[PDB]
């Protein structure tokens, strides 16, 4: 899921 | 004292025609038609006063839809040709609006597709557009400027050492935030790099700026508030801390700064003082996207829902269900919400209906638009079109005018 | 300070300088012509008192709507005074009031509101009607 550098959580 | 008085006849009789014209300028179209048929002198006042021209001009001044059509259709050239020309034009404009509104409701559009032709790391994380250009930020570390009309690439800006995650521009500067944890400032005309802000400890995920101030936010869980005296003179005013995970998006106006985070919350801050105001709770997973204007906050979440909020009391006014994956970008105007999801789909929502608690939920999603083959990262829209970009390395222009 | 206004009748009103100067016209006569008192040949005492009352209160709300519950002849005189004195605020609410009496009505209902005779020929009316 980290293949999206634009958003993050945790 | 006379009981009754024909204002519209009496005023021109005394050499005060403009007062009579000003009274009639307040009429809506249908009442202006009625006024025309009251009597010959009323007709003459409306006709010699060019009231239909003034009515179209008042619409262009007060309604971006009418303004956009004046430019796109070319009849705006005649504004600011006899009175009868504008009277005959007015119903054509109405019909034009109706067909545009119908195209939205029914999903009828033309489509332009830019292939960004990224050599290695594909995808377009962010974008902003005007009538001249599309400015786009890419996972290959560059900013590409596209000609809005010819769809050709007019400029590539290099300098970031990671993905360009967020961007905004105005008449003077482009400001970009990057996975390389920096904010950069570029000249919108020449592309020359003018400034670099070293501050955040992790990827800069979002930024907004306006009227001499900027807000930035980061995977490092902080928000930075900046004062911009000029492209080259930018000072840190305050750091806002309190989020327990990455801050994915920030928006603001003169009342409030609004931030949202992987920690499942929206936080509201006082723009003047930078003091915490309140937390908006309710999403069941992290928040991926947000826009804030007036009193309305609209947020999109990993929980696959959209929420509408009043900024003053923090109440959630409406939950929008229907997306089948993470809601990754969202915008709204006066009529619609437009949202994009991880499954490549874009949805159009009826914002008025959504803000009316009588309306049932199933009537709220107006259309689903399926033309991307990857996650939708960013979109912007107006009365006539949507511009969207995706992990699939394309930018789409969805045009509802024809 | 107070300045005396002199109505077309001759009745003189003492008015505070800051109330008076909402009329640019009266302001010009004070500041540029240095006139005292200020003659107003186009405004009689009855309308002038109505105008002074409106200007003090405002040093289109609900109070103005109640203030404008007068016959059309008086509203017409008020429009003229507001024009002559160039009190844009008063001119706007009175003009908006007339527009509100026009909007949402058929031509026949407008005529009846203002006591206006329909003077179109049948041919002329049909033509005007065809063009809507
Ligand atoms: O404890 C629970 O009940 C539970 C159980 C399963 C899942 C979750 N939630 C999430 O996995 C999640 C992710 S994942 C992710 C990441 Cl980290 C990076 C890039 C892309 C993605 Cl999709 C991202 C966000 C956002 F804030 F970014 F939007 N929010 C979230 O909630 C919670
Ligand atoms: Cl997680």
């Amino acid at each position: 899921s980290y293949l999206d550098s634009g958003i993050h959580a945790g | 004292s006379m009981l009754q008085r024909d204002f519209i006849t009496a005023l021109p009789a005394r050499g005060l025609d403009h007062i009579a014209e000003n009274i009639l300028s307040y009429l809506d179209a249908k009442s202006l038609c009625a006024a025309e048929l009251v009597c010959k002198e009323w007709y003459r006042v409306t006709s010699d006063g060019m009231l239909w021209k003034k009515l179209i001009e008042r619409m262009v001044r007060t309604d971006s839809l009418w303004r956009g059509l004046a430019e796109r259709r070319g009849w705006g050239q005649y504004l600011f040709p006899p009175n009868s020309f504008y009277r005959a034009l007015y119903p054509k404009i109405i019909q034009d609006i109706e067909t545009i509104e119908s195209n939205w409701r029914c999903g009828r559009h033309s489509l332009q597709r830019i292939h960004c032709r990224s050599e290695t790391s594909k995808g377009v994380y962010c974008l902003q557009y005007d009538d001249q250009k599309i400015v786009s930020g890419l996972r290959d570390n560059t900013i590409k400027i596209w000609d809005k009309n010819t769809l050709e690439c007019k400029r590539i800006l290099t300098g970031h050492t990671g993905s360009v995650l967020c961007l905004q521009y105005d008449e003077r500067v482009i400001i970009t935030g990057s996975s390389d944890s920096t904010v950069r400032v570029w000249d919108v005309n020449t592309g020359e790099m003018l400034n670099t802000l070293i501050h955040h400890c992790e990827a800069v995920l979002h930024l907004r700026f306006n009227n001499g101030m900027m807000v930035t936010c980061s995977k490092d869980r902080s928000i930075a508030v900046w004062d911009m005296a000029s492209p080259t003179d930018i000072t840190l005013r305050r750091v806002l801390v309190g989020h327990r995970a990455a801050v994915n998006v920030v928006d603001f106006d003169d009342k409030y700064i609004v931030s949202a985070s992987g920690d499942r919350t929206i936080k509201v801050w006082n723009t003047s003082t930078c003091e915490f105001v309140r937390t908006l709770n309710g999403h069941k997973r992290g928040i991926a996207c947000l826009q804030y204007r007036d009193r309305l906050v609209v947020s999109g979440s990993s929980d696959n829902t959209i929420r509408l909020w009043d900024i003053e009391c923090g109440a959630c006014l409406r939950v929008l269900e229907g997306h089948e994956e993470l809601v990754r970008c969202i915008r709204f105007d006066n009529k619609r919400i437009v949202s994009g999801a991880y499954d490549g789909k874009i949805k159009v929502w009826d914002l008025v209906a959504a803000l009316d608690p009588r309306a049932p939920a199933g009537t709220l999603c107006l259309r689903t638009l399926v033309e991307h083959s990857g996650r939708v990262f960013r979109l912007q829209f107006d009365e006539f079109q949507i511009v969207s970009s995706s992990h699939d390395d394309t930018i789409l222009i969805w045009d509802f005018l024809n | 300070p107070s300045i005396k206004l002199q109505s077309s009748d001759g009745e003189i009103f003492e008015v505070d300088v800051e109330i008076a100067k909402q009329s640019v016209t009266i302001k010009t006569m004070l500041e540029d012509l240095g006139m005292d008192p200020v003659p107003l040949p186009n405004v009689n005492a009855a309308i002038l008192k109505k105008v002074i009352q409106w200007c003090t209160h405002h040093k289109i709300p609900v109070w103005d709507q109640e203030f404008l519950k007068v016959d059309q002849g008086t509203l017409f005189e008020l429009i003229l005074a507001a024009n002559y004195l160039d009190i844009k605020g008063l001119l706007d609410v009175t003009c908006k009031t007339v527009a509100n009496m026009i909007k949402g009505k058929t031509p026949e209902e407008i005529r009846k509101t203002f006591n206006i005779k329909n003077d179109f020929t049948e041919e002329e009316e049909a033509q005007v009607r065809k063009e809507n």
